[PDB]
């Protein structure tokens, strides 16, 4: 029983989910999003930093 | 004239708990991380949490800090507190953002409980 890093709600123990370190996001609802511009990153290029993900180098630097 | 003092700047996705749908939801109605400050009015020694969306600077939280705010560090990256209306949540970008905000919150409460 895990909590989503995107929406802070439970992820169903049975379903498949996005994982990076001790972070998990829902893979079906819009939770795996660029922390800056909210772009859905499922299947996309992404740049993880602790609990955040981008998108692009532009969104990343915007959050320095 | 003396503008309010920002005593911390953390990155968090600001959230509220939606009771009717028994889940957490984004504050202001949309996803995205915010820059979250504690502002200190040095004239009166009053404090508030102010959070502005990183993409467009939409204000999603503007919350006074009372003497005796119960600040709940629920997880290492998720902290929360309530008032009579809402439960506010901060989903930090990292443990460092969280610890930095919590220290500023305790400093605020230090001054408020003097
Ligand atoms: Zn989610
Ligand atoms: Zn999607
Ligand atoms: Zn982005």
């Amino acid at each position: 029983a895990v909590v989503c890093q995107g929406c802070h709600n439970a992820i169903d123990p049975e379903v498949q989910r996005v994982t990076y370190n001790n972070f998990s996001w829902h893979a079906s609802t819009e939770c795996f999003l660029c922390s800056c511009c909210s772009k859905c990153l499922i299947g996309q290029k992404f740049m993880p930093v602790e609990g955040m993900v981008f998108c692009s180098v532009e969104c990343k630097k915007r959050m320095s | 004239r003396m503008s309010e003092q920002s005593i911390c700047q953390a990155r968090a996705a600001v959230m509220v708990y939606d009771d009717a749908n028994k889940k957490w939801v984004p504050a202001g109605g949309s996803t995205g991380f915010s820059r979250v400050h504690i502002y200190h009015h040095t004239g009166n020694n009053t404090f508030r949490v102010v959070g502005r969306k990183i993409q467009d600077h939409q204000v999603v939280i503007n919350c006074a800090i009372p003497k005796g705010l119960k600040y709940n560090q629920a997880t290492q990256t998720f902290h929360q507190w309530r008032d009579a209306r809402q439960v506010y949540g901060l989903n930090f970008g990292s443990k460092e953002d969280a610890n930095v905000f919590a220290s500023a919150m305790m400093h605020a409460l230090e001054v408020l409980n003097s």
